[PDB]
């Protein structure tokens, strides 16, 4: 007997935008 | 204005339209550090130890959002040391200041943080952190001579140098007494 | 006796040279560390422009 | 603008048993 | 008396430095102008000499000779220790 | 100024908070540190090392 856990790929989309002058 | 803050720094504001405003001293979920940004995700996930949810689809209307002009800003090289030794929020430049005026502003203040008999190792470690970006070879050297006075033995050399520093006035005094003997003893040999 | 007298002489010379070198090593360290600090103060500092795309890490 | 792909964990269970003498 | 003994220690410790002598001397003048106008005009002159005359080469020279002080003493001491021995090794 | 004797009151069920006690070690020369700044200045944290 030998139980194991194999990792399987995935992903989450992340958009980013700027803030001119930090305002 | 500049102000010293505690590390690690994390600030996350949930916006009403369903995005998040992030400013953080460290990376998470691919968000770059130090520069702020408006963040949106296509599927619920945990970032900076809290849940960033996917927003509800919206209908597009005519916008009235402002678009500010962009702006490059040059700061003094040692802004971190200037903000630290004030212990309050302090003015460091103007938007439209010259290289010359900007520098001649904390220079006298900064020069008078000189080496002392009582914290040479702690001083030498500041000089390294200040020199690292300019001359990395020198930094690594200074850092070494720092840890030698602090760490090697039980810091006995640090102790020895600290003590020989404070004795300087006594040593001169003795030195002067030796000359006054030597001169007389020499003159009282010549026929 | 002659060896003991010679030893005393040679010891004193090495003891003198020992100090006169330490005087020169400390003196040179104070001069160089203080100049570098002066140069560190007058270097050009960082630039910030609020551009996120510029700071992307893959 | 800056589009990114963040990896997100997952796993698949995998059981294994032996074959005495390779028969 | 109380008013004066209030920023005196603070103010005394804004002393002259190897790294901004010209910028210091120009403060001393502005501070002295109302008290002693003759001295101010002098100090202001010796200010502009270290800053302006040539390409400020004298400012540079003095700034550098200021930072070297510890090396010079060290050498000076080595000369005496030679001179004394060389002198004592002339006397019959 | 005059500290007056208060009027007798009737006892009811209380909701007053009871905070935890706390020892706090300050720097030996805290008075000299506060004096040479001439503003209200941060000197330690609740849970800082010697
Ligand atoms: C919650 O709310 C927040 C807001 O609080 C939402 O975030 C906002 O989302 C908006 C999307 O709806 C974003 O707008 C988009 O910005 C994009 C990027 O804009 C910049 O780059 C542009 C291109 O730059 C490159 O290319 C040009 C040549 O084309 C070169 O010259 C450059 O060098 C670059 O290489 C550029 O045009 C923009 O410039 C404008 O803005 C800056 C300041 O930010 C000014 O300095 C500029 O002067 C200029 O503004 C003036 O001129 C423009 C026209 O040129 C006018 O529109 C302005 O009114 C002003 O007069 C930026 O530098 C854009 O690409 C993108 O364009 C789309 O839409 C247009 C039509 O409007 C189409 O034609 C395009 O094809 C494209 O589809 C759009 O405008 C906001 O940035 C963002 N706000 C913030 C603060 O982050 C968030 O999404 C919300 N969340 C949810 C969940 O709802
Ligand atoms: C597709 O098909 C394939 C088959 O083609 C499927 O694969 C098969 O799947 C089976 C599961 O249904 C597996 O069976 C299981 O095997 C486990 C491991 O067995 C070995 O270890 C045992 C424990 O060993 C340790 O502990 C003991 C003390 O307890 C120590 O002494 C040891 O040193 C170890 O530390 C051990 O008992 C077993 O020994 C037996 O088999 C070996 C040969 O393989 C012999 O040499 C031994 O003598 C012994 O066999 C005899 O004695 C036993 C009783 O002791 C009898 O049962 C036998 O008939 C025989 O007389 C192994 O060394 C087991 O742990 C596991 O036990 C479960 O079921 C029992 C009841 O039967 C329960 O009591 C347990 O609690 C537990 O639930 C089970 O038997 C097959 O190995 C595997 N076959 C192959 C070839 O890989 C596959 O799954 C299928 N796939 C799909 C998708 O359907
Ligand atoms: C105007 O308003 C103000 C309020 O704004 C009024 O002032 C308040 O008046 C109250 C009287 O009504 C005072 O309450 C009384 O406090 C007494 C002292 O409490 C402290 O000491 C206790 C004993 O400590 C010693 O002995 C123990 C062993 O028994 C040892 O372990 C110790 O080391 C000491 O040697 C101690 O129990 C108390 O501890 C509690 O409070 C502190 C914080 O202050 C906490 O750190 C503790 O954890 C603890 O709180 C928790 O646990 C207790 C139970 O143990 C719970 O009750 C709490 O809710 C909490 O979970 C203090 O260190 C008390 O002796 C006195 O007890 C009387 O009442 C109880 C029943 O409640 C009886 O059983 C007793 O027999 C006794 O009659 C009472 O509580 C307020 O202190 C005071 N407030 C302030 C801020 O000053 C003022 O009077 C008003 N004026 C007018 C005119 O009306
Ligand atoms: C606001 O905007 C101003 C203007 O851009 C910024 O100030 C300028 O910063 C830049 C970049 O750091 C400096 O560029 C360097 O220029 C020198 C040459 O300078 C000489 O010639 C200039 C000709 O126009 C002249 O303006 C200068 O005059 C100033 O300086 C003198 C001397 O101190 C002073 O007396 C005057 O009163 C003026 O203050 C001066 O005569 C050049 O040598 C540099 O070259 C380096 O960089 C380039 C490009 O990378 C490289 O190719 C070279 O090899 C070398 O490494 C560099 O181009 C500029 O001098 C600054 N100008 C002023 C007026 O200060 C300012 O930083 C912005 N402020 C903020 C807050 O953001
Ligand atoms: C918050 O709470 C902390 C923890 O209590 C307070 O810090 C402690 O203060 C006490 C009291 O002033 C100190 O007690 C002394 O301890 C030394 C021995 O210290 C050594 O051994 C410790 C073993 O646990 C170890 O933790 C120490 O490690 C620290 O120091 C080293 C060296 O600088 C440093 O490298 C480490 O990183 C740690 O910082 C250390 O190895 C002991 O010699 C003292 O004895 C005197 O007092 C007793 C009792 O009166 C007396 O019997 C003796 O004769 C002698 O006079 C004394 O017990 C303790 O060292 C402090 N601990 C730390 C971690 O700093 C802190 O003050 C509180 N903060 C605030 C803001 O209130
Ligand atoms: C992060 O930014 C991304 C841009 O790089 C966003 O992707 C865009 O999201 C919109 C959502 O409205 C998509 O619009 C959909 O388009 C499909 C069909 O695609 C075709 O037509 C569109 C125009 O309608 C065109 O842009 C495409 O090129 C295709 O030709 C429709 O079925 C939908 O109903 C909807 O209209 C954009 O297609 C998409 N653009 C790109 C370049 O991928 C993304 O949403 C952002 N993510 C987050 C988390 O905010
Ligand atoms: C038990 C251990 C064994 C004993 C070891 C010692 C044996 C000595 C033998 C006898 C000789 C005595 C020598 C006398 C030394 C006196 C030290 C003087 C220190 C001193 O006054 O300097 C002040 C503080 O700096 C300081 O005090 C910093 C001093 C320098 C620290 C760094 C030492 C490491 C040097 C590394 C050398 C290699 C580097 C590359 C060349 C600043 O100077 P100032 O008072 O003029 O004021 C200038 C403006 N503030
Ligand atoms: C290429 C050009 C030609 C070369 C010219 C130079 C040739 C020199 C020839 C060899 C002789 C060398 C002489 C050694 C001089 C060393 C200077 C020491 C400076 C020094 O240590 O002073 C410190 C900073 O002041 C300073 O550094 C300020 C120094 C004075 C600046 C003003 C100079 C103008 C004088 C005008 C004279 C007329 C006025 C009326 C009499 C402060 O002193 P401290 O370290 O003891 O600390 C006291 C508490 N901070
Ligand atoms: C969120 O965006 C991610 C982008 O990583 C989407 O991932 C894709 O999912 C499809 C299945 O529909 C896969 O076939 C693709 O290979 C994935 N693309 C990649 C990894 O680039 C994901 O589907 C989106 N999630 C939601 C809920 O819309
Ligand atoms: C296959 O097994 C994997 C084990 O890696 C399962 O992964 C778990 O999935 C749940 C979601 O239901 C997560 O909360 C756990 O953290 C995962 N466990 C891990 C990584 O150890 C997976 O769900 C299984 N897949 C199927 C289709 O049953």
């Amino acid at each position: 007997s030998l139980r194991m856990q194999h990792p399987v790929p995935k992903y989450v989309e992340v958009n980013m935008t700027s803030i001119p002058q930090g305002v | 204005w500049a102000e010293a803050v505690k590390e690690p720094f994390v600030q996350v504001n949930p916006l009403k339209n369903g995005s998040y405003l992030v400013l953080a001293s460290s990376t998470d979920c691919q968000i770059p550090p130090y520069v702020p940004s408006i963040v949106t995700v296509n599927e619920t996930t945990s970032c900076f130890g809290l849940d960033f949810k996917r927003p509800l689809v919206a209908e597009e209307r005519l916008s009235f959002e402002p678009r500010l002009p962009n702006l490059q800003l040059r700061l003094p090289h040692l802004v971190g040391i200037i903000a630290k030794i004030k212990g309050i929020k302090i003015e460091v430049t103007s938007s439209g200041e010259s290289i010359k005026e900007q520098i001649e502003r904390a220079k006298a203040e900064l020069l008078r943080l000189d080496i002392h008999e009582g914290d040479t190792p702690a001083w030498i470690q500041q000089l390294a952190a200040a020199t690292k970006d300019v001359w990395p070879a020198a930094a690594s050297a200074l850092q070494g001579i720092g840890n030698f006075l602090s760490g090697t033995a039980q810091g006995i050399f640090g102790t020895a140098f600290s003590l020989l520093g404070y004795l300087k006035p006594i040593l001169i005094g003795v030195g002067v007494i030796l000359l006054v003997i030597l001169i007389f003893k020499i003159v009282s040999w010549i026929p | 006796y002659t060896c003991c007298a010679t030893s005393s002489r040679v010891l004193a010379w090495i003891f003198l040279v020992c100090i006169l070198l330490i005087i020169v090593l400390v003196s040179c360290f104070v001069t160089i560390s203080r100049i570098q600090w002066n140069k560190d103060i007058q270097v050009l500092g960082p630039v910030i422009d609020w551009n996120v795309t510029q700071r992307a890490v893959y």
